[PDB]
RNA sequence: CCCGCAGAAGAAGCACCGGCUAACUCCGUGCCAGCAGCCGCGGUAAUACGGAGGGUGCAAGCGUUAAUCGGAAUUACUGGGCGUAAAGCGCACGCAGGCGGUUUGUUAAGUCAGAUGUGAAAUCCCCGGGCUCAACCUGGGAACUGCAUCUGAUACUGGCAA
RNA sequence: UAGCUAGUAGGUGGGGUAACGGCUCACCUAGGCGACGAUCCCUAGCUGGUCUGAGAGGAUGACCAGCCACACUGGAACUGA
């Protein structure tokens, strides 16, 4: 079954970028929408929309720069099999700060840099590069 | 009996004493309740060579701890110095 | 100004009807010491012809690497076939710490300070291919900011 | 491989087996020589290799190779044996220390004297 | 405001006593997985009021028997 | 605990002048400098990567007259210290008392400076210091002792230091035969034919 | 510890030199004697055996043996695999266990933040001080990645309700 | 090594201890522990630490300091804070 819906979204992004698709769609959820906001604010995707009321569909427009995918690697870190939680002083930085790690803190999901600046730790959703 | 005495540390021929409060039954370098200073009998000039936390000494003496004669001499010398 | 190093020479055989025919291979790496490094293979009957064929091939087939003051921008992993290579930046004065095949390519490319490790097969031909591939797949703050549509400090 | 599987059965290192069990984690062992003889080597090499059967102080009975050119050893000679096996000689896993209790330094050696128990010539 | 534990009743057969499970959620030292761990305690309940399956709050006190050193404070959700 | 063998042998093996003699004579008129020692010196060596690292380490050690155990301790200290490990190792070597007295010129060679230090002829901050590996500090003043001031070797050594380049970091008054170690030398103040990075990697192995 | 006397005067060895691995020639021997950590050497030109000359590496030490970790990502949590190289149960049902689509509320167990207590001293680390230097000794700090209690946060996970 | 356990699990009362307590006894209930490894067998003093490792770890517990145990072997009490 679909035990990990967040990983499903990342995989759709990864496979769609590999297949040079203009946009990708997936069933929505507030956690997915909250991650998509972080991706857009960090410039890894162009834009996103939510469509429908009874079965909301989330749609992300992917992003290319030199006919190349902006998201080079995007991997799930905390997974249902093994949850990962970091304290404020252990928040990872990916690609020496060039990328981002999405961290869910008590104040909503944000990037590792923002959470570090806000002095919080939390669950590590994924690494984006 | 709680007592305040010197535990001999340092190297051969260069004694360095740790002023410690401890139960009288334990070994000289054995388990101690608290460390309250140090004494250096070989210290050169411009080195203090003797530091005691007088407040802690007073606290423990008020609880009834005895004082070794050597550390009693140190207290008097320090109180004379300042 | 291009700097060139012979990494490995090997003697191969063909086993023709009359017997074994022996020929030699070379492995060479050339670089400008300032971010351009290429490798050539080179194969010939005699060792001098082999090393010469390799160097000429290496002068072309050369790529550019976004170096950072003689050091890597960020940790990178490179895998060719059975060799997996890990290289991460280090502080000035650390030296180039790496296996022999990686040592030559990093020296010639101009990476003065790197910590490196080779996992899997250490076959020189594939190790060099894997480290070059890893170095090319290493982006810089300006190009990542341009790609992400922001400024450098906004990325920091 | 799965973490769940590892929690139920942790990874279990293979225990290293020693190659000189008679020594029993000791640098050298003393023993008396039961029989001194010469045996032929394995297939690639051809020579007469001098070996001795030794009963060690711990009960173990082993065969120790005698290095160097020439030896004065016979039955009831007490010797010191150290680890190390002469590859092309099946069964032999130890070397007798020359210059030990009864093994004597090889006569007229000049290079590598320390290995063969030869005092420095005057 | 005292230290206390909450658990579930695994057995009520003994007279004036019960055994409770105080299962806790802890991370594994090596692999990092969070695993449930269960600790069984023999608990004292005067009035013999605790039935199996109840959730109970317990407190630690002086030894009352060879194996029993905890006493019941109150039953939580007595329904079974 | 010291190299008491022939000195120019080492320079020939390393292929360069190691300043093991006073300098009154051309080293090439003193030996076949461009040929390796021994029966097989004529052969040009095709030394490997381990070979080149080893040769650089030996060059530095033979320049300063230091044995390997002490040299390895210097590397550990340099690695522990903050900053560039290679430049720290050269700063530590320069700080040695024998090198310092040789630099201010109270000695024709580092061995000659070593004998002067060993025979209680050198004072630092007015205290006679007899240890060759003593580490000198900035603002320290190193002086020749009074009884040893009348040594003809010391006078001749000062004249020889004239021909060599004057070290920037240390200021010397020859009339008083005393010098002040003003500061730790930087890398640029030292010779540019030392490949310290090779030594750092050699201990990385 | 300081001063004086005499006189270079009383004071250098051990391993290695085929490749890995820094350092090569001659003579003896002739699948013998022997060497050997691994690959291998030796059958009349041996840089691999034995001696010599030369050289390299360490040095009041230098080699050998034993033992632990490393290299070994060769138990792989970090950090591996399973078509043919070792490796998918012959197949299925299924209890314990592991995992759980979406929305709201509540809870605050995991998680996170802060505070408090404790985490002996020594040791390791940082800045210093004292033995002529160093080893050694020593002042202050950091650390002791832990545990418990209290106070807050509600994203995520869990519980409860819909 | 898959079952182990009759003072065994709990309760009431008496005795006992500096002190709570199957610590002991009588009566009563029939329990208790175990697949989150009981029981059985082999090995072993434990820790701060030491060594190795980039780290995570691995090996280890000489010296120094804390705690335990033992004093030819087995048992027992006496005196005493
Ligand atoms: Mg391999
Ligand atoms: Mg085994
Ligand atoms: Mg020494
Ligand atoms: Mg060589
Ligand atoms: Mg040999
Ligand atoms: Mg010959
Ligand atoms: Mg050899
Ligand atoms: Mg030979
Ligand atoms: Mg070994
Ligand atoms: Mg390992
Ligand atoms: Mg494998
Ligand atoms: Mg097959
Ligand atoms: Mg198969
Ligand atoms: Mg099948
Ligand atoms: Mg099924
Ligand atoms: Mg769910
Ligand atoms: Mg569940
Ligand atoms: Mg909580
Ligand atoms: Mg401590
Ligand atoms: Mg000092
Ligand atoms: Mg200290
Ligand atoms: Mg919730
Ligand atoms: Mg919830
Ligand atoms: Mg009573
Ligand atoms: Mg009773
Ligand atoms: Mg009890
Ligand atoms: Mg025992
Ligand atoms: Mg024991
Ligand atoms: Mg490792
Ligand atoms: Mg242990
Ligand atoms: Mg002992
Ligand atoms: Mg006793
Ligand atoms: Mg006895
Ligand atoms: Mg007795
Ligand atoms: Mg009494
Ligand atoms: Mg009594």
């Amino acid at each position: 079954s679909m035990q990990d819906p967040i990983a499903d979204m990342l995989t759709r992004i990864r496979n769609g970028q590999a297949a040079n698709k203009a946009a990708v769609t997936m069933p929505s959820s507030k956690l997915k929408v909250a991650i998509a906001n972080v991706l857009k604010e960090e410039g890894f995707i162009e834009d996103f929309k939510v469509e429908g009321d009874t079965k909301p569909e989330l749609e992300l427009t992917l992003k290319y720069f030199q006919g190349k995918a902006v998201v080079e690697s995007i991997q799930r870190v905390s997974r249902p099999g093994l949850r990962i939680y970091k304290r404020k002083d252990e928040l990872p930085k990916v690609m020496a700060g060039l990328g981002i790690a999405v961290v869910s803190t008590s104040k909503g999901v944000m990037t590792d840099r923002a959470a570090r600046q806000a002095g919080l730790g939390g669950e590590i959703i994924c690494y984006v590069a | 009996m709680v007592t305040i005495r010197l535990a001999r540390h340092g190297a051969k021929k260069r004694p360095f004493y740790q002023v410690v409060v401890a139960d009288s039954r334990n070994a000289r370098n054995g388990r101690f309740i608290e460390r309250v200073g140090f004494f250096n009998p070989i210290a050169s000039e411009k080195e203090e060579g003797t530091r005691l936390d007088l407040d802690r000494i007073a606290h423990w003496v008020g609880q009834g701890a005895t004082i070794s004669d050597r550390v009693a001499a140190l207290i008097k010398e320090v109180n004379k110095a300042a | 100004e291009l700097q060139e190093k012979l990494i490995a020479v090997n003697r191969v055989s063909k086993t023709v009807k009359g017997g074994r025919i022996f020929s030699f291979t070379a492995l060479t790496v050339v670089g400008d010491g300032n971010g351009r490094v290429g490798f050539g293979y080179g194969k010939a009957r005699e060792v001098p012809a082999a090393i010469q064929k390799a160097m000429e091939k290496a002068r072309r087939n050369m790529i550019n690497v976004a170096l950072n003051n003689g050091t890597l921008q960020h940790p990178v992993k490179g895998v060719h076939t059975g060799s997996r290579v890990f290289m991460q930046p280090a502080s000035e004065g650390t030296g180039i710490i790496a296996g022999g095949a990686m040592r030559a390519v990093l020296e010639v490319a101009g990476v003065h300070n790197v910590l490196a490790k080779a996992y899997g097969s250490t076959n020189p031909i594939n190790v060099v291919r894997a480290t070059i591939d890893g170095l090319e797949n290493m982006n810089s703050p300006e190009m990542v900011a341009a790609k992400r549509g922001k400024s450098v400090e906004e990325i920091l | 491989a799965t973490v769940n599987q590892l929690v139920r059965k942790p990874r279990a290192r293979k225990v290293a087996k020693s190659n000189v069990p008679a020594l029993e984690a000791c640098p050298q062992k003393r023993g008396v020589c039961t029989r001194v003889y010469t045996t032929t080597p394995k297939k690639p090499n051809s020579a007469l290799r001098k070996v001795c059967r030794v009963r060690l102080t711990n009960g173990f009975e082993v065969t120790s190779y005698i290095g160097g050119e020439g030896h004065n050893l016979q039955e009831h000679s007490v010797i010191l044996i150290r680890g190390g096996r002469v590859k092309d000689l099946p069964g032999v896993r130890y070397h007798t220390v020359r210059g030990a209790l009864d093994c004597s330094g090889v006569k007229d050696r000049k290079q590598a004297r320390s290995k063969y128990g030869v005092k420095r010539p005057k | 405001k005292i230290r206390t534990l909450q658990g579930r009743v695994v057995s009520d057969k003994m007279e004036k006593s019960i055994v409770v499970a105080i299962e806790r959620f802890v991370k594994h030292p090596i692999y990092g997985k969070f695993i449930k761990r269960t600790t069984k305690l023999h608990v004292h309940d005067e009035n013999n009021e605790c039935g199996i399956g109840d959730v109970v709050e317990i407190r630690e006190c002086r030894p009352l028997s060879k194996t029993k050193s905890w006493t019941l404070v109150r039953v939580v959700e007595k329904a079974v | 605990a010291r190299y008491l063998g022939p000195k120019l042998k080492l320079s020939r093996r390393e292929g360069t002048d190691l300043f093991l003699k006073s300098g009154v004579r051309a080293i090439d008129t003193k030996c076949k400098i461009e040929q390796a020692p021994g029966q097989h010196g004529a052969r040009k060596p095709r030394l490997s990567d381990y070979g080149v690292q080893l040769r650089e380490k030996q060059k530095v050690r033979r320049i300063y007259g230091v044995l390997e155990r002490q040299f390895r301790n210097y590397y550990k200290e340099a690695a522990r210290l903050k900053g560039n490990t290679g430049e720290n190792l050269l700063a530590l070597l320069e700080g040695r008392l024998d090198n310092v007295v040789y630099r201010m010129g109270f000695g024709a060679t580092r061995a000659e400076a070593r004998q002067l230090v060993s025979h209680k002829a050198i004072m630092v901050n007015g205290r006679v210091v007899n240890i060759a590996s003593y580490q000198v500090s900035p603002n320290d003043v190193v002086s020749i002792r009074e009884k040893a001031k009348k040594q003809s070797r010391v006078k001749a050594a000062l004249e020889l230091a004239e021909q060599r380049e004057k070290p920037t970091w240390l200021e010397v008054d020859a009339g008083k035969m005393e010098g002040t170690f003003k500061r730790k030398p930087e890398r640029s103040d030292l010779s540019a034919d030392i490949n310290e990075h090779l030594i750092v990697e050699l201990y990385s192995k």
